[PDB]
């Protein structure tokens, strides 16, 4: 796998 | 006295850890994703391929729509929906039911995973990163703000179907043995943290501290991979191989594109070495080091093979402390004292020749240097 905020 | 909130959390193997949650009236229970790098609620709100039940808002009475819609954007995926707010509570958690907002995803991109038993998210992060801007109260700054709970959490990822707990509003003795170590939250956005050095079985990697803090490390539970500057990546793969130099493995597999497989039970662990990061400490000039097992960053795969993919990789946006580095540890989110706790895990995966740890003091100069400025 899980990749979680873009940034 | 916490002993209801232990082991609430399930999942699987490199799919996160989720807890359930109980939104509106009559009550709809979920399964949420726990995701300390972002900082929007939002739970799967229209059928999907992936989705086997949803938030239903139209038999929710206590539903109350904002009329505005969100999209979030993650590092693979995205998801866009409509905002409101409702009651929600955790069954295995505190003792309470908050007014809370929650996006209800209508529409997602990469998000939901096939067969994870998952059905939203729970960003447990700070309001400054929230979508559509600040003024969207994340979950847990409603819960401190309309009940007694302390401003707290913690969190115990236990590694390979995981398990764990999440403790809302303290912490519980079991989880852990020997001290909990404090590093400052360095800024209330991200959980973001300032690591000052990097060891590889002992071996220092001699890069300057700010690489490894640039542009940023936070401590990220929605992520699986402990990710790294690209400059701080390459170093380490290449200790990392020379420490593992009594066995040979293909380039693509220290670039996650490969895997190795071993026979049931032989994985020769031995091999490969213990990673250290050293973290910020609460007093002046003084660091403590978390140290990690292969056992935490070669992942389980899932016959009579045993396969596995290295969980370390590149990142272009900073360290990322994920699930890698947290299934080692209890961490203690103390967002009271403006601070993140780490001790040895009392579930933590391991072997009978080594285990995690969490040792200090250390003396580190000019770690205030090591952050990352605009």
């Amino acid at each position: 796998x899980v990749q979680f905020l873009a940034x | 006295s916490f002993v209801e909130m232990v082991d609430n959390l399930r999942g699987k193997s490199g799919q996160g850890y989720y807890v359930e949650m109980t939104v509106g009236s009559p009550p709809q229970t979920l399964n949420i994703l726990v995701d300390t790098g972002s900082s929007n609620f939002a739970v799967g709100a229209a059928p999907h391929p992936f989705l086997h039940r949803y938030y239903q808002r139209q038999l929710s009475s206590t539903y109350r729509d904002l009329r505005k819609g969100v999209y979030v954007p993650y590092t693979q995926g995205a998801w866009a929906g409509e905002l409101g707010t409702d009651l929600v509570s955790i069954p295995h958690g505190p003792n309470v039911t908050v007014r809370a907002n929650i996006a209800a995803i209508t529409e997602s991109d990469k998000f939901f995973i096939n067969g994870s038993n998952w059905e939203g998210i729970l960003g447990l992060a700070y309001a400054e990163i929230a979508r559509p801007d600040d003024s969207l109260e994340p979950f847990f700054d409603s819960l401190v703000k309309q009940t007694h709970v302390p401003n707290l959490f913690s969190l115990q990822l236990c590694g390979a179907s995981v398990g764990g707990s999440m403790i809302i509003g303290g912490i519980d003795h079991s989880l852990y043995t020997g001290s909990l170590w404090y590093t400052p939250i360095r800024r209330e956005w991200y959980y973001e943290v300032i690591i000052v050095r990097v060891e590889i079985n002992g071996q220092d990697l001699k890069m300057d501290c700010k690489e490894y803090n640039y542009d940023k490390s936070i401590v990220d539970s929605g992520t699986t991979n402990l990710r790294l500057p690209k400059k701080v990546f390459e170093a380490a793969v290449k200790s990392i191989k020379a420490a593992s130099s009594t066995e040979k493995f293909p380039d693509g597999f220290w670039l996650g594109e490969q895997l190795v497989c071993w026979q049931a039970g032989t994985t020769p662990w031995n091999i490969f070495p213990v990673i250290s990061l050293y973290l910020m400490g609460e007093v002046t000039n003084q660091s403590f080091r978390i140290t990690i097992l292969p056992q935490q960053y070669l992942r389980p795969v899932e016959s009579q093979d045993d396969c596995y993919k290295f969980a370390i990789s590149q990142s272009s946006t900073g360290t990322v402390m994920g699930a890698v580095i947290m299934e080692g540890f209890y961490v203690v989110f103390d967002r009271a004292r403006k601070r993140i706790g780490f001790a040895v895990s009392a579930c933590h995966v391991h072997d009978e020749f080594r285990t995690a740890a969490v040792e200090g003091p250390f003396v580190t100069l000019d770690m205030e240097d090591c952050g990352y400025n605009i």
